RNA sequence: GAGGACCGAACCGACUAAUGUUGAAAAAUUAGCGGAUGACUUGUGGCUGGGGGUGAAAGGCCAAUCAAACCGGGAGAUAG
RNA sequence: CAGGUGGUCAGGUAGAGAAUACCAAGGCGCUUGAGAGAACUCGGGUGAAGGAACUAGGCAAAAUGGUGCCGUAACUUCGG
RNA sequence: UUCCUUGUCGGGUAAGUUCCGACCUGCACGAAUGGCGUAAUGAUGGCCAGGCUGUCUCCACCCGAGACUCAGUGAAAUUG
RNA sequence: GAUGUCGGCUCAUCACAUCCUGGGGCUGAAGUAGGUCCCAAGGGUAUGGCUGUUCGCCAUUUAAAGUGGUACGCGAGCUGGGUUUAGAACGUCGUGAGACAGUUCGGUCCCUAUCUGCCGUGGGCGCUGGAGAACUGAGGGGGGCUGCUCCUAGUACGAGAGGACCGGAGUGGACGCAUCACUGGUGUUCGGGUUGUCAUGCCAAUGGCACUGCCCGGUAGCUAAAUGCGGAAGAGAUAAGUGCUGAAAGCAUCUAAGCACGAAACUUGCCCCGAGAUGAGUUCUCCCUGACCCUUUAAGGGUCCUGAAGGAACGUUGAAGACGACGACGUUGAUAGGCCGGGUGUGUAAGCGCAGCGAUGCGUUGAGCUAACCGGUACUAAUGAACCGUGAGGCUUAACCU
């Protein structure tokens, strides 16, 4: 099976206004380093919560 | 369909996943923080938590049947000396799971787990 | 007559004293309370909306806290309509225990049946399964042809597919009454009634004989 | 759940005897002929148990006029007016479905000699 | 439990030893036949100086079945082997004169109340 | 201690089925299958050349090529 | 690149064996991963009662399977 | 090898255009382009029986590899 | 410069010239059972033996085993027996190469779906302030089969044989829906037995591998063979048909005026979807009551302040699920895991003691272990926030109030 006509270029976008990436709402702020960090994520430098949970 | 069911297969036959989680029981307890996938380690804990209930009682009946479950008495011996003494007041939930970022091989949500008394003092031994 | 919205417990068995074991399933019926009253007057048609069970302050939004404040009774899991027939008076706030259905001898229940997810043509429509052997190559569970030649040149609408299979409402009718319990909250009703354990079900009088 | 459970537990029997597979045990069954209910008696080995409180059970087989008969009881049931052990089994298993494919001397048990 | 080709053994003394089921009879479709169903059989092996012979297309009655039946307190009654008794093809009466090993109460009906006297042990 | 003897690995073969069929592969894989001291199989080297070779013979094979190989030439053959 | 490629070497336990299983010496985990646990496809396991009713056809699958001893028909070219 | 033809009769099956036995009416057998037999042999053709079974009645569940989602890489036939 | 060609399988759909079931007229219709014609397409409408077969014959059923259309429906769905290549043979024809809807044995069935269609499932925007719910039902779909026995009644009918209509009751087959209490299947995540071998120093005890090594059982879940339920009654308008009254046409006449019956068809009644029903509906509840500037001065633009109801996101997850979606829960917490207790399954662990030359047996012991189950329990993980969403909501007219 293959197509009998070339797909325009309006329907290859109106196929791709789904595949928008959705960027991450907002970080999140550690209550001890004030560092953002995904939430529910520790820190770049080992933080969650307000405690250095890893020590590296 | 999957209703009640529990246990992930994890893309591994039966025993792969059996010899898998027994070598990262090993690690953790060794260790006492590992750092793996998310979904590894929220099976790790129907794991390894068992094994430290079980060290909770040292006879040479549960010394064996750990043994059987780990297969390496560094392992066994760890567990009924330092870590069942260590939580035999504590009833359940002995690890924390800690998400962190992604893999950069492979985009894999990681995670850390850890024992729950890993603290300031566990630098004696 | 209007019904009452209860819960499934599970099944269980009753045995009668001459030696017939009867399948029977347990509803929890707590106390359906009235919640709001609609007349012809001002809807166009007469029907009470009754809440069951109890919930957490903390999860009801303030619309629909205001809906249940005005009834002046405590907020349920959720909201349910029965048309009312000619005859039947009910007023807000009034609750409705499970010794309604004391003289009923045989209810309709409706529910939410199990979902399946994506079932094939086999689960779903009771297809035949082709050859399992004899040169039968990769079509052993697919659904065979779905139309004729060029006449039609198209699939007719309604033809039997996969799809998602269950997760739906549907009705068992006429059902056995087996015993109203009206001090535990208890109606056994014989026989097996759509959906999971612990989900709500729509029980009334039986619209047939 | 707490609301099945007291449902069941008020329809059980408070007196079934003790036994375990491999005992051969004499069942007393109503049997209703219209105006009439007699005791029907069925002895035979005890091969499987399910233990299910109410839904309880137990399947019994014996070897009638030749033919191998096996009948599954609900232990519950009004049915089953009594149960009585006539001598006691020592089998390893749980279920003895080995005992289909034996006869005579093959399906012999040995005394449980308690 | 019986289907087309089952073969089935025979509880009663009319000569045949192995019969097998050639159709479910009362229905378009019928699939099986339980004990108390009517059959029509065919007579594959009999003894050489019996009623019957082999060869003969006669009706059957199932009396015994692996599957078993099932009591209105939920019991089963299973049996090692499935059984019939031969019956007039037209009369619908029991051809033999004895009944070999047990049947059950599902036959208890005026039709097949000769076949109840007979047994030796009603189940 | 005979055998174009028997059973059966290596080895040689290719009967069935499934898979694969823009393949892992321009002929395979998997599970079974035949022969397996012989008219056996295999290495190295050699010989036979295109209306010719070779063929326990299928028009088979002769460099993924065959009812007349390939390459260059006649040659821009001829084509109602 | 699941193909093809001659010769040499030949440990242990079980085994008739260079079959097969598990191991030694030695060498590897096959150059995308991570999740999920739908239909459907592929490769497998188990199956109530029935047992070829399937089908062009028992295709496929299931089954049989070893050693010792007992025993073994028609027919026969006297070997089978 | 037989068109008529599923010839006819017998056997096998509850039922047999196939099979086996016979008949002879050989459309259009026939004696080294051999006739008729024939033990053994056959990945040969047809037919029957026992065993065996998911071949089927009628599918169910399960274990794996894909399918599906995320990250990386990134084709193809076709196309006024 | 290709429209794959028989039959089967799977899946169908329409027609009605109807096979069954339903309603009738006539009968050389006593009854039962038929014959024939009219109306009627709602549903239903065999399994095998033989053959490539369609067909047909045969066996045995059934209420019945309908006739046709759909590229002799259906190969980007399956099959490849037949037909339809290359091999070979027979009969036959030909000197021969070869040939034969004559026969015989053998003989590669490709395609990752762009569009339409269809089955599911989302995103966007709309519906005129926003939001959370509950509905109305325009419209659409599903469903609609039937046997047998008993009573009426051995009555009506009939010489007898035989044997009813109408009406009622029970119980089946096929099909559909739901469910897992029971009976079972499965249950490579539970327990045990056991062969070979390797390892844990060795014994003992375990683990790895051998298809889960082979097996025996088996929880939850899923599930059929398991067990509940369904097809209706009723109503409306009718078909063929039967009528009442009744002229045209002193009579007659079912029809012309008028009136009444009349079927599984039609419209309802039952079940499901359903306001994108843009004709975008209804009801209830909730939220928002700040400034200021510019300009071409309007359904205008801008700044500051403000950010509600609610939503989304994230996390723990679900008998929900391909992904989205949907549901539950997020410390004022039982959402998941763990833990405790129970249950269930397996069947008397290990260690020790005793007996025995030993294999092994006995006692401790229904022991030990026990997945998805039940009841509990904050031990672990579900965070303070942040984000989106605003600031009273156009014009005209009419009825009401000011």
């Amino acid at each position: 099976a293959v197509q009998q006509n070339k797909p325009t270029r309006s329907k290859r976008g109106m196929r791709r206004s789904h595949d928008a990436l959705t960027a991450v709402t907002s970080l999140s702020v550690d209550k001890t380093s004030g560092e953002k960090h995904l939430r529910h994520h520790i820190t770049a430098d080992g933080y969650y919560r307000g405690r250095k949970v890893i020590a590296k | 369909m999957r209703h009640r069911k529990s246990g992930r297969q994890l893309n591994r036959n039966s025993s792969h996943r059996q010899a898998m989680f027994r070598n990262m029981a090993g690690s953790l307890v060794r260790h006492e923080i590992i750092k793996t996938t998310l979904p590894k380690a929220k099976e790790l804990r129907r794991v390894v938590e068992p094994l430290i209930t079980l060290a909770k009682t040292d006879s040479v009946a549960n010394r064996r049947l750990a043994f059987a479950r780990t297969r390496d008495n560094e392992i066994v011996a760890k567990l009924f000396n330092e870590l069942g003494p260590r939580f035999a007041s504590r009833a359940g939930g002995y690890t924390r799971i800690l998400k962190c970022g992604f893999r950069a091989g492979d985009n894999a949500p990681m995670a850390y787990i850890e024992l729950v008394d890993r603290s300031e003092k566990a630098e004696a031994a | 007559m209007i019904g009452l919205v209860g819960k499934k417990v599970g099944m269980t068995r009753i045995f009668t004293e001459d030696g017939v074991s009867i399948p029977v399933t347990v509803i929890e019926v707590e106390a359906n309370r009235v919640t709001q009253v609609k007349d012809l007057a001002n809807d166009g048609y007469r029907a009470i909306q009754v809440t069951t069970g109890a919930k957490k302050a903390n999860r009801v939004t303030k619309p629909e806290a205001g809906h249940f404040a005005k009834a002046g009774v405590e907020a349920g899991r959720g909201l349910w309509e029965f048309r009312l027939a000619e005859g039947e008076e009910f007023t807000v706030g009034q609750s409705i225990s499970v010794e309604l259905f004391a003289d009923v001898k045989k209810v309709d229940v409706t529910g939410t049946s199990k979902g399946k997810g994506f079932a094939g043509t086999v689960k779903r429509w009771n297809f035949r399964t082709q050859d399992a052997t004899h040169g039968n190559s990769l079509s052993h569970r697919v659904p065979g042809s779905i139309g004729q030649n060029q006449t039609p040149g198209k699939v007719f609408k309604g033809k039997k597919m996969a799809g998602q299979m269950g997760n739906e409402r549907v009705t068992v009718q006429s059902l056995d009454v087996v015993r109203v319990d009206a001090e535990r909250n208890l109606l056994l009703v014989k026989g097996a009634v759509p959906g999971a354990t612990g989900s709500d079900l729509i029980v009334k009088p039986a619209v047939k004989a | 759940s707490n609301i099945i459970k007291q449902l069941e537990q008020e329809q059980m029997k408070q007196d079934v005897p003790s036994f375990r597979p491999g005992d051969t045990v004499e069942v007393k069954v109503w049997v209703v002929e219209g105006s009439k209910k007699r005791l029907q008696a069925f002895e035979g080995v005890v091969i499987a148990i399910r233990n299910r409180g109410l839904h309880s059970a137990f399947t019994v087989r014996k070897i009638s006029n030749g033919e191998g008969v096996e009948r599954v009881f609900q232990t519950h049931s009004p049915v089953v007016d009594s149960i009585s052990v006539k001598r006691r089994g020592a089998v390893r298993k749980a279920k003895l479905y080995y005992l289909r494919e034996r006869t005579g001397k093959a399906a012999r048990i040995k005394e449980r000699l308690n | 439990m019986i289907q087309e080709q089952t073969m089935l053994n025979v509880a009663d003394n009319s000569g045949a030893r192995r019969v097998m089921c050639i159709k479910v009879l009362g229905g378009s479709h019928r699939r099986y036949a339980g004990v108390g169903d009517i059959i029509k059989i065919t007579i594959k092996e009999a003894i050489p100086r019996g009623k019957v012979k082999k060869g003969d297309v006669l009706k059957a009655v199932v009396v015994r079945t692996k599957k078993g039946v099932r009591r209105p307190d939920g019991s089963v009654i299973r049996f090692d082997g499935n059984a019939c008794v031969l019956l007039n093809n037209n009369s619908e009466q029991p051809i033999g004169t004895r009944i070999f090993g047990p049947v059950t109460r599902e036959l208890r009906s005026e039709k097949f109340m000769k076949i109840i006297s007979l047994a030796p042990e009603v189940l």
